[PDB]
């Protein structure tokens, strides 16, 4: 149940997580819709990400 | 604007405040003349990049200063009709538009 970025995403607000294509994520929440709370396995930093920007491994 | 569309999400008070400050810091909106066309373009950009449905940036009718309906959006439109976008942090604490024009919240 681990995911990987398909595109780069530059966040505007601090509640969102910026990431680069080829970044790895642990999904912390999928219940609140299509923005997911996730943790960057590269920085450890948590934040919201657009689910359509990631794909299962 | 060539980055794939992010999913929809509701504009909240918090998102509106964060967004206001983000745009203030980036700069460009402060002291920009307001056309409805310019408003729409901004809304679409924010919609495409941030997923907020473009129905949150409505202001109070003229004449004079134009106040934001969405509490937390800290921009209003200032005469000299010729309008400019103008930041006002007060709008995060006082919901002016609901005070002056209560008829948009019923």
């Amino acid at each position: 149940t681990l995911f990987v970025a398909l595109y780069d995403y530059e966040a505007w607000t601090e509640d969102d997580l910026s990431f680069h294509k080829g970044e790895k994520f642990q999904i912390l929440n999928s219940s609140e819709g299509d923005w997911w709370e996730a943790r960057s396995l590269t920085t450890g930093e948590t934040g919201y990400i657009p689910s359509n920007y990631v794909a299962p491994v | 604007p060539v980055t794939p569309q992010v999913p929809l999400r509701p504009m909240t008070y918090k998102a509106a405040v964060d967004l206001s400050h983000f745009l203030k810091e980036k700069g460009g909106l402060e002291g920009l003349i307001h056309s409805q066309r310019r408003q729409d373009i901004l809304d679409l950009w924010i919609y495409h990049t941030q997923g907020y449905f473009p129905d949150w940036q409505n202001y109070t009718p003229g004449p004079g200063v134009r106040y934001p309906l969405t509490f937390g959006w800290c921009y209003k439109l200032v005469p000299v009709e010729v309008l400019e976008w103008r930041f006002d942090s007060r709008l995060a604490f006082h919901h002016v538009a609901r005070e002056l024009h209560p008829e948009y919240f019923k």
